[PDB]
């Protein structure tokens, strides 16, 4: 019995990963980013203007990266990737 | 002790989590979220904080003082006027 949460982007096919292979969020981000080719723009000191999110077992949206590896391992449910257009369909 | 809510902001993509227990004041837990949705708030700071207590309801963020805010509020939400 392992997480096997899904991950998806729009206009990719989605992928299936256990967030407990990874130890931090920087290893979980660094995996997604090799994944769907957005190497360096998950995890890049300037906010690159793609976001991770997530939804938990409260199903609201969420960054990834806020919550403490530990608890978010167990709240996270679908993972999911923004482009900067999408992020602003989202906004008001 | 860590203690970290969710916190809404109305109209925001996404929700964000603090930890309440990193900040001393009311001022210094306000500037700390206005840079958190400071991507989202180019284009002052015109928004009402409330937290929600452990009976379920929502209340007005500032009247009990700093201490015992932070064991009573489980979850943010920042509403425009």
């Amino acid at each position: 019995v392992r997480t096997y949460t899904d991950v998806q982007k729009t206009g990719s096919v989605g992928r299936s990963i256990d967030v407990t292979s990874f130890k931090d969020y920087e290893e979980l981000k660094s995996a997604i980013e090799s994944m769907f080719g957005l190497e360096g723009l998950l995890t890049h000191p300037q906010s690159s203007g793609w976001k991770l999110v997530y939804v938990d077992y409260e199903s609201d949206v969420l960054l990834v990266g806020d919550d403490p590896w530990e608890e978010f391992v167990g709240s996270v449910r679908s993972i999911r990737i923004l482009s900067p257009t999408e992020v602003q369909q989202m906004s008001e | 002790a860590a203690a970290f809510v969710k916190v809404s902001m109305d109209g925001a993509p996404y929700l964000r989590k603090i930890d309440l227990r990193m900040y001393k004041s009311y001022d210094e837990l306000s500037n700390a979220l206005s840079n958190m949705f400071s991507s989202f708030t180019m284009g002052s700071w015109d928004y009402v904080p409330s937290y929600e207590n452990k009976d379920g309801n929502w209340m007005l963020v500032g009247d009990v003082p700093w201490p015992m805010f932070v064991d009573t509020a489980k979850r943010l939400r920042l509403m425009k006027g």
